């Protein structure tokens, strides 16, 4: 299966700041269409999943221009500017160019004063 | 709307036997290809089983780790996907997610709220 792998973990930050998430895998994401299909979801404790950024750069439903998702091939980033409260929890990237559809660890993003 | 609800989880025996619900609405049930996905304490996320539409002969499909222990089916005149587990081990501690392949997005978009499955 593709591996996905995010970098960090934990990831504290000041309210304000910026914060960017590596995203990683094992396998081009490619698809034969051409098209890239590496998703990230964020998750608020005690909820599912919550879809964020599409194919690498799509902002779903209602999700601020403050998320900007790039990258490309194997390497990809989500870029979190002005960390708000509301956008802390955890990330996870995806893949579903391949099958089995498979997931990073997740990165947490929280404050740290 | 796209609306899923995951029902039947709770605290189990190891080697027991546990069925899971999810029923569905706002999207065309007979075209998905309907699946569960866990977030195990062990893996994090990760897929489960997939059954595909009933133009594909129904086929399912399963992660190894559970090939043989569970079964995905699906209701389509109640737009209902279910599993049900058997044999269950301390690795299938998780959250149990449905989701799917339907609405304009061909991979998991949409989740329902997640039902926890505990094996004691």
């Amino acid at each position: 299966d593709v591996v996905m792998t995010q970098t960090p973990l934990s990831l504290p930050v000041s309210l304000g700041n910026q914060a960017s998430i590596s995203c990683r895998s094992s396998q081009s994401l490619v698809h034969s269409n051409g098209n890239t299909y590496l998703h990230w979801y964020l998750q608020k404790p005690g909820q599912s999943p919550k879809l964020l950024i599409y194919k690498v750069s799509n902002r779903f439903s209602g999700v601020p221009d403050r998320f900007s998702g790039s990258g490309s091939g194997t390497d990809f980033t989500l870029k979190i500017s002005r960390v708000e409260a509301e956008d802390l929890g955890v990330y996870f990237c995806s893949q579903s160019t391949h099958v089995p559809f498979t997931f990073g660890s997740g990165t947490k993003l929280e404050i740290k004063r | 709307e796209v609306k899923l609800e995951e029902s039947g989880g709770g605290l189990v025996q190891p080697g027991g036997s546990m069925k899971l619900s999810c029923a569905t609405s706002g999207f065309t049930f007979s075209d998905a290809w309907m699946d569960w996905v866990r977030q195990s304490p062990e893996k994090g996320l990760e897929w489960v089983a997939e059954i595909r539409n009933k133009a594909n002969n129904h086929a399912t499909y399963y992660a190894e780790s559970v090939k043989g222990r569970f079964t995905i089916s699906r209701d389509d005149s109640k737009r209902r996907v279910y599993l049900q587990m058997n044999t269950l081990r301390a690795e299938d501690t998780g959250i149990y997610y449905c989701t799917g392949i339907y609405y304009h997005y061909p991979w998991f978009a949409y989740w329902g709220q997640g039902t926890l499955v505990t094996v004691s």
